[PDB]
RNA sequence: AGGCUAAGGCGUGUCGGAGUAAUUCAGUUAAGGGAAUUCGGCAAAUUAGCUCCGUAACUUCGGGAUAAGGAGUGCCUGCU
RNA sequence: CCCUAACUGGAGUCCGGUGAAGCUUACAUUCUAGUGCACAGUCUAGAGACCUCUAGGGGGAAGUGAAGACCCCGUGGAGC
RNA sequence: GCAGCUUGCUACCUCGAUGUCGGUUCUUUCCAUCCUGGCCGUGCAGCAGCGGCCAAGGGUGAGGUUGUUCGCCUAUUAAAGGAGAUCGUGAGCUGGGUUUAGACCGUCGUGAGACAGGUCGGUUACUAUCUACUAGAGGUGCCCGAGGUCUGCGGGUAAGCUGCUUUUAGUACGAGAGGAACCAAGCAGCGGCGCCACUGGUGUACCGGUUGUCUGACAAGGCAUCGCCGGGCAGCUACGCGCUCAGGAAUAAGAGCUGAAUGCAUCUAAGCUCGAACUCUGACCUAAAAAGAGACCUCUUUAAGGAUUCCGGUAAAAGACCGGUUUGAUAGAAACGGGAUGUAAGCACCAAGGCAACGAGGUGUUCAGUCCGCGUUUACUAACCAUUCGUUCCUUUCACUU
C-alpha cells in the first residue's frame, strides 16, 4: 500500500487524560536559585481577560517600539500567609519530610480547610530544624502557603488553598534563616515577582466533560458519502486484525479538560493595587469587579475565571532581562458589548 | 520570506479563481499551488495576503491564457489584523502577476493593495498607487 | 494611537477593537462592531437610521 | 395544491418524568474558497408563480420552446 | 471538501412503570513468543494482573446469522 | 547467500463459509534511509554532485486519467522511501472493478449455450455475552481514628520537527562566472497544549420589519421550518489568540591520544578523549493498589471529622468534584450599572388625493418601547428544621445505670 502519512492525532504526552486529583495545580520541579532569598511561587485567582495597548519593548521583534494590542489576563492576587516551614532529608530513596514548624498566629478562616494548629512548639521546633540542618540531615527547606480568598467577592469561597512553595536561596542555612524571617507573615506578590519578568502559570484547565474523539484528539470527521452512512464523529478503526487488542494510543472518548497544565514564559505586564484600574464597565462577566491587588499577565492562561492559578518563576526561560513595560491603555471598556 | 508585522489568515486555497488586477493581460487566474507551503494530509494549499502562488490563467488575452505563472495575492475578503489590534478587510480578492523574487510583470495595479505586501515586496508597493 | 470613528454609528473606535473595511476604489470605512458593518453591508444609510448619530443629526435638523 | 380557520371528529397514528455527556435519526445556519470531495456533483444547494420583451443550433417544418437572456410585481388615493 | 463549529426536534445518558430475543461443552483478569493439523485466553516458558459497577465505540473471541450458492466428487437430479 | 514484501510449485489447515480487490479512517511495526542528524572516500576548488557507513526521533503532502494496486502526468516540496500487521483495517465505511440472476456488441458452437473479451444495470444482516482499550465511580487490602502537605517505585511523551528571509557575506574558495559554513535574529509549514480581550460563525434567549390566515377592528397574540427576513448579548467554537528552549552524561559509525603483541610503527589487545535528530538526565502529564502497600505535621477518642437534607457552579452522562449555609451576598426578587434591538401604544398635526367618510404613510411625545440564561448595592424571600456514620448487635460473650 502506498501509505499516506499523517501525524498522530493528539498528543500522548498528556496521558492518561484523567480528571486532575486536586483543584490546586502542583509543581513537580522548581528552578535553581540565582540570587537573594525569596519565595519561588505565588498563587492567585484568574479574573478574566482584557487587552492593553503597550509600546513594544521586545528586543529584535519586527514591531519593536510601535503600538501593539496585547491580550492580557488580569489575576486577582492578594497577600498569602507563609503557614509552615518544612525541611526535607535527602537519601538514596528520595526526599522525605523530616520536620515541620507551623506559625503561631494564623487566620481563623483556615479551619474550613484544616483544623487550626496550636501555637505550641514554635521556638523548639525551630531549634530542632536548626539542629537537623546543622548535623546534615536536612537538604532543602520549603514554605507552606495558603491563599486568603475571604476578601475576594468574585470567588465564592472563603477557605484557603494550601500549597508548598520552595524558597530560592543559595545556602540551606540562608534558606532556613529567610524562611524564619517570613514564617507566619503575609507576603504580597510584589515580594515574589517583579514587573516585566516571565513566570510559569499552572492551573487545572477548563473541564469540558466526557468529550468525543473528534474534539478530544481532533480526529477526522467522515468525509463525503461516509459523512451520512452512520458513523460521522467516530474513529474509523480501533486496530488491525493483529495485535488482537485496542491500543492505548487510539483516539477515544473520555474526560476532556480539567487537567493540570503548565504554561511557560507568561510575561507579567503590570502590578496593580486597585481593582478599578482594570475592572470594566459592568464588571467582568460572571465574576464581578476587582477589589484587591492584581497582576496583568500577557496572553492566555489555563483554566476559567475564578480558578486558582499557581505562579512560579520560569524554569526554561530562554530570554534575558526584559525591563519594565510601558502600558499606554488598559482597555476597561465593557466585556458585554 | 521576510516576516510581515500582521497576522494574515490563509483564505484562498487551491482552485480559487482570483481577479488579477494588473495590466499583464491576465484577468482571472486559478491558484494551482503556493510557494513555501508544505502541506499536511488532505489540506488544500491555502494562500493568504503576501503569498506567492503558482496560478494558471483562466480568462485573459490569448497569449497569457493557459500559462502557469507566479502571482502575489494583494487583497482578500478574509479579514486580517494589524499589530495595533484593528482588523482589516477588503471588498474583493485580487492577485498581481510577478516573478520568483517578487517583481511584478505589470506596470500599474488598479484598486488598493494591502500594506503588508507593500512592505514585503516593495516593488509591489511602489507599482500600486493606493495602499491600505 | 490614532483616533478612529465608526462610519455608521459615529462611535469612536476604541484601541484594539473594531474593523477596517476597504472598497474596490480605495475608500476605507471604520466599523466599530459587527452591527455597524452588517448594517453597512445591507445597504442601509447612517442618515436614515435613527440610532446612529447621523440619523439623530438629520432628525434634529427639523 | 400548500398554509390558516368552521362544522364534525379527536388530544389513543395508547408510556411518562428530567434537562447532564459522548454518539446517533431528521432539520436550521455557517466566514474565505467553490467540486480542490468522489468511481461519478451521490447528497445538498441554486432557480421557481404570473405579465411583457426576446429566444439559437438543428429539424421529419410538426417542433426545439418555459429554449437561452432580461424587466415588472407590495400597500394606499383616484379613475378608465 | 479545505475543517469543522454552533443551534433545533426525536433517540441515547439518568429516573418511575412495562418488558422480550439471538450466540452459550466447560472454565475464563489477560499480554508476548514457541509448539500444536503449519492462525492459542486454557498447552510450554516468561511477563503482568486487587475486585465490583457505569458509559463509550467496535481491536480480538479465525464474533453471530447458514449442512458454501465458487471448485471438485456422486455409475444423484431437473430444465433446455 | 539473505528476505518472503512478485509470480510459481505443493496440497498440510479451513467447503454445517475465517465476507473475497482498490480507496477511506485510525494505530503500530522493520530498515534494505527518500528528506532531516553525524561521518568516510572522491577522478571533493566553492556551489552542486557521485559512492559508502551509523542512525527509525520526526517528516514523507495536494492534484488530472484510470475501479485500480502499479504506473504515467502536473505544480509545490527538505523529501514528496519501500515493506509488514489474515496482500492490517466491511459486527468501521464505500461499492468503483471482479464473481449471480437481465440485455447488447464481437468471436466460437448446427444448437442449448460459452468467452482468463468489452459494455449498461444490479439487496452490504446483527440490541456486544467474554476479553482488550478509553474515561468516570463503589469497595476492601495497607492503616491508632481523621484531615492536610509532600515524596517517588513506576508509566507516557515528538512536545516539538522542518523550512524561507536578513546578518556572517557577495566574504572563504575560484582565472572568472558562480559562491558556503560557525554564532545571532525574525517569520513561516506541520504538530502539541491552552484560552475567548479582538475578529468570524452560531446564538430556535431576545429585539425589530413583514407575507398568508384566525381570534370582530385598533392594540395584543396563535399557526405556517425560528413562517420568512434583518440584527445580536452571554455561552460554545475557529476562520481568532497565548505558549511551545536548551544544557549535561553515556554512546553508534567515525576521528584521535597513550600503547604493546612485533625493540620501531600502529585509534585496540587492555586504557583514555571527543563524536549523532538515537538512549539517559533535564522539562511536562500521571503516579501510595509501590504487597518493601510510604514520609512529616496537625486535631481528637463517643470526639476530630465525613456524608446526606438545604442554596449553588470554577465541575458534571449516573457517581464524582468544587463552594456557601444567618458570625452569610450561595441562588432569586427590587432598584441601579453595563448591554441587545431600533424610536412602542395612544394622542396632536401633515399626507398623494377624495364634495365627503376615509387615507398607505411622515413628524413630535421618543437615543423611545421591549428584553437580558451579566455585575453591584441590598438579607426583602429561600440556605431553616433535622438526619445518619465515627456503636459489630444482642448481651449483663458486659466496663454497665434500675
Ligand atoms: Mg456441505
Ligand atoms: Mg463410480
Ligand atoms: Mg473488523
Ligand atoms: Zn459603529
Amino acid at each position: 500500500m502506498a501509505s499516506i502519512h499523517r501525524p498522530k492525532r493528539g498528543s500522548l504526552a498528556f496521558s492518561p487524560r484523567k480528571r486532575a486529583k486536586s483543584h490546586i495545580p502542583r509543581f513537580r520541579a522548581w528552578p535553581e536559585a540565582t540570587g537573594e532569598p525569596k519565595l519561588q511561587s505565588f498563587a492567585g485567582y484568574k479574573v478574566g481577560m482584557t487587552h492593553v495597548i503597550m509600546v513594544d519593548d521586545t528586543k529584535n521583534s519586527l514591531t519593536q517600539g510601535m503600538e501593539i494590542s496585547v491580550p492580557v489576563t488580569v489575576i486577582e492576587t492578594p497577600a498569602i500567609r507563609v503557614a509552615a516551614i518544612r525541611a526535607y532529608a535527602e537519601d538514596s530513596t528520595g526526599e522525605k519530610a523530616i520536620a515541620e514548624v507551623w506559625a503561631a498566629d494564623l487566620d481563623p478562616e483556615l479551619k474550613r480547610r484544616i483544623p487550626i494548629p496550636a501555637a505550641g512548639n514554635q521556638a523548639e521546633a525551630l531549634e530542632n530544624i536548626g539542629k537537623l540542618i546543622e548535623e546534615g540531615r536536612v537538604s532543602d527547606v520549603r514554605a507552606v502557603i495558603y491563599t486568603l480568598p475571604k476578601s475576594l467577592t468574585g470567588v465564592p469561597k472563603k477557605v484557603p488553598d494550601i500549597m508548598e512553595s520552595g524558597i530560592s536561596a543559595r545556602d540551606l542555612g540562608t534558606k532556613f534563616e529567610y524562611s524564619k524571617t517570613i514564617l507566619g507573615t503575609l507576603v504580597s506578590v510584589t515580594d515574589v515577582f517583579k514587573n516585566g519578568t516571565l513566570v510559569d502559570t499552572a492551573a487545572i484547565t477548563i473541564g469540558k466533560g466526557t468529550q468525543g474523539p473528534v474534539k478530544r484528539w481532533g480526529i477526522q470527521l467522515m468525509k463525503g458519502k461516509h459523512s451520512r452512512q452512520g458513523s460521522l464523529r467516530q474513529v474509523g478503526t480501533l486496530g488491525a486484525f493483529n495485535p488482537s487488542r485496542v491500543s492505548w494510543r487510539v483516539p477515544q472518548m473520555g474526560q476532556m479538560g480539567y487537567h493540570q497544565r503548565t504554561e511557560f514564559n507568561k510575561r507579567i505586564l503590570k502590578i496593580g493595587s486597585d481593582g478599578e484600574e482594570v475592572t470594566p464597565e459592568g464588571g467582568f462577566i460572571n465574576y464581578g469587579l476587582v477589589r484587591g491587588d492584581y497582576i496583568l499577565i500577557k496572553g492566555s492562561v489555563p483554566g476559567p475565571s475564578k480558578r486558582l492559578i499557581r505562579l512560579r518563576d520560569p524554569i526554561r526561560a530562554k530570554k534575558a532581562d526584559l525591563g519594565e513595560p510601558n502600558i499606554l491603555y488598559i482597555s476597561r471598556e465593557s466585556k458585554q458589548g | 520570506m521576510k516576516g510581515m508585522r500582521s497576522n494574515i489568515p490563509r483564505a484562498l486555497n487551491a482552485g480559487a479563481q482570483i481577479a488579477c488586477v494588473d495590466n499583464t493581460g491576465a484577468k482571472v487566474v486559478e491558484i494551482i499551488s503556493v510557494k513555501k507551503y508544505r502541506g499536511v494530509k488532505n489540506r488544500m494549499p491555502c494562500a493568504g495576503i503576501g503569498d506567492m502562488c503558482v496560478v494558471s490563467v483562466k480568462k485573459g488575452t490569448p497569449e497569457m491564457r493557459k500559462q502557469v505563472l507566479l502571482a502575489v495575492v494583494v487583497r482578500q475578503k478574509q479579514e486580517f489584523r494589524r499589530p495595533d489590534g484593528l482588523h482589516v478587510s477588503f471588498e474583493d480578492n485580487a492577485m498581481v502577476i510577478t516573478d520568483e523574487e517578487g517583481i511584478p510583470k505589470g506596470t500599474d495595479i488598479k484598486g488598493p493593495v494591502a500594506r503588508e505586501v507593500a512592505e514585503r515586496f516593495p516593488k509591489i508597493g511602489t507599482t500600486a498607487s493606493i495602499i491600505v | 494611537m490614532e483616533q478612529r470613528k465608526c462610519y455608521f454609528c459615529g462611535k469612536m473606535l476604541e484601541p484594539g477593537t473594531g474593523k477596517l473595511y476597504v472598497k474596490k476604489d480605495g475608500s476605507t470605512y471604520f466599523m466599530c462592531s459587527s452591527k455597524c458593518m452588517s448594517n453597512f453591508a445591507l445597504g442601509r444609510l447612517p442618515r436614515r437610521t435613527e440610532w446612529t448619530e447621523k440619523g439623530k443629526i438629520q432628525l434634529k435638523k427639523a
